[PDB]
């Protein structure tokens, strides 16, 4: 992973006399890429491209956006329109939050049609499961932020929804909503969620799920 | 603040019973 | 587990294959190669006396 | 017995002793 | 390029291919041949082609939410129209949400029904390509149906 | 005697239970803290307020409407519930909660058709508001409006529509 | 509201990748 | 030309340029010949 | 008409919850379409082809009775900025497609929604709106991106006046569950048919009840004459700046070359490589 | 006094800045202390023992120009639902200790601020105010925390009437340029400086520029009287809830209880470990 | 032949040279967009508005605070600028900028003093504006004020206090 | 030539151009 | 780490056969303590122990906290009375943001004391600087959330600052203030800060950190 | 706990002692004995103190912010106490910029100057505990300088 | 006592008692038996 | 549209005229 | 505003936390 | 450079030391246990004939 020349210079010696960073490079540099990978398999990382994008962008608009139900669409037409490039960053927000969950499905084909779950990756496949419903709950928290017409009922249909318990399903929706009915409590929730809960959460399963694909490998040919 | 003195000299010889206690007590069961 | 340049007699076969495969069933090759399989078992390529080189499962071929 | 005495006395016991089972339990400071 | 020929030899290459692991171990090196050459060739083409269907497709700021006025047609993002469609043609709001919750769930089951066969290859699993292209098919085909009239959402209006 | 098994497994119980019960003491406050409070207002009349976030005068209203077609303001568990005129003079005592049960879609009034029409799913229902067709199961919730400041209180009584207990009570 | 342009994309890239995953697979099963 | 109509011709030219990219690639790997 | 829009709600055809006023007096729901391109530069004349598709041999109930011919009308609800471009602007090959066709604001200061009709639908299953995209360079209120436009386009008479009473065109239904005991033409294709409410309904509609079986309240009378409808179609215009484009195709031509000598550098390392396994 | 203070800003005492309206016209700056309880239960009347320390030898000029006493008071700035307990309330501790000290709220609807003065600093060098605090459980808007206390404490006489004039303890100044002439007692202890602009003093100020020297605007022309100040001090209170810390009691009870017995399973482990390293 | 250190650090410089001006290119959009957009193209004529936001009439402010007083106004930069009367007539043409040079803290005005006395670390000013004594080395800085609507110019022409260049400019 | 015919253009470019040198760096698919 | 009962469970031993879970408690139960380690070795512990619960209960505070200048104070008053627990909650995440900075110094002294940076350790010392650094970010940007009259002058002080720079401090004023004067923009981009940003920073730096710990250990005895 | 001595027989420690590290080697068991059952002691006891802390000292809603009127005595947190004296005492507010922003920087280089000591023992580095002890005494006299006016700021009023 | 009292006895509580933590903890040492 | 299939067409052959060029330059030069 | 409370314990703590440190030097320093 | 056992001489002493330490300069003892030093250095605990064992650097021994 180091070429001779900073294998030599004195600054990476440093480096490595401090904390052995040299073993990275072995660690790195060990692995080997099987032939039968072909292109499909780069749709696991292109994922994660548009995730690294929704996390650029996203702290973008983190900065401008303000998440009440009074300034939520206006701070969203103040990106738009008055911010420089807002326009860019939110557009680019929107397509790669769709490019996203698309590369998802893609990889979640690949993988299927690969026999990459297959014993000894179930969990691998497990928490790629979990990462694609926190990407779901990404979309439907982002969905609703705007605070325009679609978002609105959007979120008041989908949250409505655990209802459908007899008991229990009162409590979830007010626990989802954050109030009795949609409104502020809801838009400061699904803020929470999509901006600090689910990134962490996303966060904590992609370091799992590349954990176990860096200890596993890759899966064996077809 | 006399009586938190003695509040205080309370939680400490109530706790350090209950500690040695505890410790003599598993140790003569020959848990610990 | 299997060793290179081994005759070998492909007692059955895993897969439908063309028919001329079929036809190397039953027939002594020499491995020639080691190729990764499906089920990350290690399988031989098997050259025949015709020559036609086709890769086998270690299940499907017994050492001769 | 004064309720507030008491309050801030269970805060100042369980920093004393967290020192003392720190201490107890390390065998040593 | 030089690619290495797995060392079978190895006793611990064939205890880690028998579990099913170590395939990274031979091939082509991963850095930087793939890694640091190949996977950026990946990211600008995503950085590129999100950045183009953002200016040319830019987001389109919707109207103010109105709490008294329901869009004559409301609809989820694009990924969430078959769970959508199931929630509104199945009559029973319960077995739509059992569905809902049943599409993640039985896609955590999926590995452990399916690793009774070892084999990966599509071809060599037959039930498992069929309820696949089935179930892609069918979410197609709800996801599809989403966007219609409750009417003709689940012929697509074609027959 | 080395503590074997059961000995080490029991001091295991003692000490990670009691971490257990103080762990639960220190998540129990978090949890009731993430449960919204349960501060919605009085839980029973609670006065309808406009589209904008004034409160409507029953008079004003009164004297807006013309009775040329229905108007809806916030309701009780803050969904939008119609306030009838029926005669222009006095609000009905009665108001149909505009949110259809199916999903949630706030149905409209076809004043033309004398029937609500979601355009969600297509549930309708009649001038009281029970389902004469459609998905939705239930129907829509009233609530009392009184000519007083408006009030609006689950209607406590059987509906007097299909003559059972109110679902929504 | 519908997108058209991304679920072009999507009923695009959804039966291409299905199909060139199927290709890759018969041709990795495909015995020489 | 109208968005409405990139449902269906941009499905088509997705599928038609998929294959295009592959196909050119490898008529990049054939006519380098190295 | 178009113009009962305007004067029953002059505001704004479109309510807040996206449903044209047209639907509350067209009661049915026929197609419609507009070919409005997915993308439109600054200050250039376009075309919105609003197709208002109807079979042109099916014949409706005319106010006096008589069936005949269908008219087509639309409001075609630009994004803000955008008008019906001036005939100057136009160009000739527009000016020719475009025609005699009159297109009115739905109000002043509300020029980018458009009232077309009422038009004979013989020569009218389309109507090419000609549009004129506002320039944001010029008005700082207009900026580019992603705007909505809806249209509403209807054939065939309505079922329900301004007045609020119910037009020929219209499937009558019982007031009460009274038996038909007179039903009477005096040369008139209008019927008072006989609770024994006696009720009137006029000469569109053809009866179905003309039998003396007994009636309920709530049961269509007469058939349904309406063969035309209103329908409505929201798509979208994306108000193009031409230099977002030109930096995009030089930013998408600088990854193009990025990723060419992406692999030109990975095959120098790999020249690199077999040269370091050769020994 | 307190109550030119309740005239001129009758709202509040405390401007937004925090700065109480006493120094507006109070001009010095002296000490003053509050001795409120760190916390106090709800429905308890408590002290706030108001320290106003000055040099009790000191002697302030008077209105009259003679030297004298000086006098304290007070503006105590209670947190909302707080009040001055009233005497039935008061323990005979506090009875006595309070005395006949008359307390009056700022203004009727504000009971939490109080104002004390004038009062003889002699035997006043601190006022206690028998607080009673409130109820949250009885009183829904009242809440148990943190609060704030502020307050005024003025010692001395003030220099500038309500009416905008300049009292005689005050260090009087320069109008204008001049330089001093027929210089005379024009009031019984006042004076009459003489652009030769003829400026009068009271008598309360001695001069300290007496002599012939010339004059200049701003200059001051006597030396300050004042002898006493006003100081606020703002504090803090917490209306504690008595189960908020009978639990807090229980819950680190346990976590005490719990460390012990993390002691005692180490102790067990370090056991197990010994005797397994034992062969 | 093998490409050398040189002939590899050479391509290395092609490819990552051209990747960082892709990044440079998808870079600069974000720093831009990071930089807050500028409020107005010129920050001249701001009107004067007060803390709750409304727009302060320059009538209704002279009707109140009678004479020689100072009251705080929003200014030019969302700084509290004080608008001094002088007469209760017309307010002057000037508004001291009633912020802190050296700090941000808000300086109150003393009528009584005639000084400006900032609370913070004690800056007078006179009624002026001028800096007279404390630790902030430059003065408050000055407005246009329009006795006819009011509307804060930042103040160009050279003050006449110390009668050398606006630092503020 | 219209410019939002050379932006789709460009865009489409790019995509066929980023599978055609994925294919050609790593030698086939 | 795992008794011998975990060890040859079938559960565990799944676990083992897929991931090698028994290689991590190897690594965990290979580590030894030194003597001189002590009671002040825990202070840097204890400085991720208040932390963590500056994460827990920030993520309390951000489902009620609304960053907008007409309802942060009514928002922050809100969480105190009306939420359940949310005094006990805003309360401790306060007493824990003084807590951490007071346990980051007293540990600041420990490493002083006992030569912990000293090389080997030059660079955990210096990561530590920048999560200090990172963390009076996370006070000054969370001080002026509430939006009271101590926070909004405080962040009115100190994001004037850059001010004095002779040439570049207007603009770094107007980038932190996020406009030309303290208003709503700073107060959209110091909770952006506050709840997006610095903890990714402050975590970015946390793992470095404890790498760099893991990788050298412990400083050697005094 | 029966404590492991270290193997200065391996050459491994050897070495790694030699470059400083390996002292994690030796010495009584890391788990359980510390990370299982010291570290939730310590845990639990902040967890205590600080909610302990929090409902006997509870947080203050202040007045809302007045942009108009700025308080008599602002004040920042107490760990910006000493910094926020060096501002105002200061004449030069640039010269106060430097010294605040030479606070981390002149930190982050204490390693590098002090590393030419290599004894670890504050009494082997008579001159860096003198530093220090000056430098952490002038930190605790500015954090006291700033909760005082500031013409008593410097003296604390003493003098 | 009060909240502004706190300040220096507060200070002083700290070191009595981090130093009496140190004093109980060894005193507990040595009550238990080796 | 025909007009973006020619402009289509021009750019992938530019781009392949390059990507040649370079190719073969550098290969020639021994760049590659 | 000044919490005398915080700013007692960061006073008490700072001072007893450097002398316990020091003492724990001196002890490891000094040879027995 | 030093084992356990082995008889040493300390001839220098880094730092200031006791009394006891002024005396045991230019001792004879004999190592009893390996210290770990600050440094990371790998001192020596030396049992003088005094009998009470002292550790020293491993500079400061001189192994004989
Ligand atoms: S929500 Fe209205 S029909 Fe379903
Ligand atoms: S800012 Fe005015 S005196 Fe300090």
């Amino acid at each position: 992973m180091f070429s001779k020349e900073v294998t030599e210079s004195k600054v990476f010696q440093w480096f490595n006399d401090r904390l052995e960073v040299q073993a990275i490079s072995d660690d790195i540099a060990s692995k080997y890429v099987p032939p039968h990978v072909n292109i499909f398999y780069c749709l696991g990382g292109l994922t994660l491209t548009c995730f690294l994008i929704q996390f650029a962008t996203g702290f973008a608009m983190t900065f401008y956006y303000k998440p009440t139900v009074t300034e939520a669409f206006a701070s969203v037409q103040y990106i738009m329109n008055e911010v420089n490039f807002g326009w860019l960053i939110r557009s680019i927000h929107r397509w790669s939050a769709s490019m996203m969950v698309l590369m998802m499905i893609l990889h979640v084909f690949r993988v299927y049609l690969t026999g990459g779950f297959k014993k000894p990756r179930e969990l691998t496949w497990v928490v790629g499961v979990m990462l694609a419903v926190t990407t779901v709950t990404f979309g439907v928290t982002g969905y609703s932020l705007p605070w325009d017409q679609v978002g609105y009922w959007a979120v008041k249909i989908v949250s409505g929804v655990p209802a459908a318990i007899p008991v229990v399903g009162d409590q979830l929706v007010t626990l989802m909503r954050g109030s009795e009915s949609v409104g502020q409590a809801t838009l400061t929730r699904f803020y929470s969620l999509h901006t600090f809960v689910l990134p962490w959460a996303i966060a904590v399963l992609l370091l799992l799920h590349f954990l176990m694909i860096r200890k596993q490998g890759i899966s064996g040919p077809l | 603040m006399a009586a938190g003195v003695g509040i205080f000299i309370g939680y400490i010889a109530v706790f350090t019973g209950v500690t040695l206690g505890l410790l003599y007590g598993l140790r003569f069961v020959k848990l610990i | 587990t299997i060793e290179i340049g081994q005759k070998v007699k492909v007692y059955r076969l895993r897969d439908r294959v063309s028919p001329d495969v079929v036809g190397k069933l039953g027939k002594v090759g020499v491995v020639k190669d080691f190729k990764m399989t499906d089920g990350s078992g290690i399988g031989a390529v098997v050259s025949f006396d015709d020559r036609t080189a086709t890769w086998f499962f270690e299940d499907e071929l017994k050492a001769i | 017995m004064d309720i507030l005495t008491l309050g801030w006395v269970s805060v100042l016991v369980l920093f004393t002793w967290s020192i003392s089972m720190v201490v107890w339990g390390r065998n040593g400071f | 390029s030089i690619i290495k020929k797995p060392d079978l030899s190895d006793p611990d290459l064939r205890a880690k291919l028998a579990k099913g692991m170590g395939h990274n171990y031979y091939g082509e090196p991963a850095w930087p041949n793939d890694i640091l050459y190949m996977f950026p060739i990946c990211i600008l083409g995503a950085l590129g082609l999100i950045a183009g269907l953002a200016i040319l497709d830019p987001a389109m700021i919707g109207e103010p939410a109105d709490p008294f006025a329901t869009p004559l047609e409301i609809l989820p993002e694009w990924y969430l129209y078959p769970t959508f469609q199931i929630l509104r043609i199945l009559p029973n709001k319960l077995l739509g949400i059992a569905g809902m919750a049943a599409i993640p769930l039985g896609l955590m089951l999926v590995p452990f029904i399916e690793s009774v066969n070892k084999f990966q290859n599509p071809f060599r699993r037959p039930i498992a390509m069929t309820v696949f292209l089935f179930g892609t098919a069918a979410a197609l085909w709800l996801g599809a149906g989403a966007t219609f009239p409750i009417d003709k959402s689940l012929t697509l209006g074609l027959f | 005697d080395v503590p074997d098994l059961g000995r080490r497994q029991f001091m295991n119980l003692l000490t990670f239970g009691t971490i257990t019960g103080v762990a639960a003491g220190a998540l129990y406050p978090a949890v009731k803290y993430l449960i919204p409070p349960s501060s919605g207002g009085s839980g029973g009349g609670v006065t309808a307020k406009d589209a904008l976030g004034n409160d409507v005068k029953v008079t004003e209203f009164l004297a807006s409407h013309n009775a040329g077609d229905r108007v809806l303001a916030q309701g009780l568990k803050g969904d939008p519930t119609y306030i009838v005129v029926q005669g222009d003079d006095t609000i009905a005592n009665y108001g149909i909660n505009a949110v259809c049960t199916h999903l949630g879609c706030v149905v409209p009034w076809n004043a033309s058709e004398n029937k609500f029409m979601c355009p969600c799913h297509g549930s309708q229902y009649n001038a009281e508001g029970k389902v004469v067709r459609g998905p939705a199961p239930l129907s829509l919730a009233l609530a009392h409006a009184t000519v007083t400041k408006l009030v609006l209180s689950t209607w406590t009584e059987t509906d007097f529509r299909t003559d059972e207990d109110p679902w929504w009570a | 509201m519908i997108e058209p342009l991304l679920l072009g994309i999507v009923l695009g890239l959804i039966p291409v990748t299905l199909a060139g995953l199927f290709v890759a697979a018969y041709l990795q099963y495909k015995r020489g | 030309m109208t968005a409405e109509s990139m449902l269906a011709n941009g499905a088509f030219i997705m599928i038609g340029l998929t294959l295009l990219g592959l196909a050119w690639g490898f008529v990049i790997i054939k006519l380098q010949g190295s | 008409y178009p113009f009962w829009a305007q004067e029953t709600a002059p505001l704004t055809p479109r309510e807040a919850t996206g449903r044209i006023v047209c639907a509350n007096c067209h009661l049915a729901q026929k197609a419609a379409e507009v070919e409005i391109p997915q993308a439109v530069l600054p200050d250039t004349v376009f075309e919105a082809v609003v197709k208002i598709p109807y079979d042109l041999d099916s014949q409706q109930v005319l106010g006096d009775g008589s069936k005949g011919g269908l008219n087509v009308g639309a409001v075609l609800m630009l994004p803000e900025g955008f008008k019906i471009a001036p005939p100057d602007r136009l160009s000739e090959g527009l000016k020719e497609k475009v025609g005699g066709t009159y297109f009115q604001p739905y109000r002043e200061d509300m020029e980018n929604v458009v009232i077309v009709g009422p038009l004979p639908g013989e020569q009218y299953q389309e109507i090419v709106f000609p549009v004129l995209s506002p320039d944001p360079a010029k008005d700082k209120s207009i900026n580019y991106g992603k705007f909505a436009v809806h249209l509403g386009a209807n054939r065939g008479r309505g079922q329900i006046y301004p007045t609020g009473l119910l037009s020929n065109n219209n499937a009558f239904k019982a007031p009460n569950a009274g038996t038909i005991s007179e039903v009477n033409a005096l040369e008139a294709g209008g019927y008072q048919l006989i609770g024994t409410e006696t009720v009137d309904i006029p000469a569109g509609p053809e009866l179905i009840v003309s039998a003396g079986q007994t009636v309920e309240a709530g049961e269509f009378l007469t058939n349904n004459p309406n063969v035309g409808g209103f329908g409505q179609k929201d798509t979208e215009v994306v108000l193009q700046n031409p230099t977002r484009i030109k930096f995009l195709v030089l930013f998408l031509a600088g990854i193009m070359l990025s990723q060419i000598l992406l692999v030109l550098k990975k095959k120098q390392i790999e020249k690199v490589q077999a040269a370091e396994l050769n020994f």
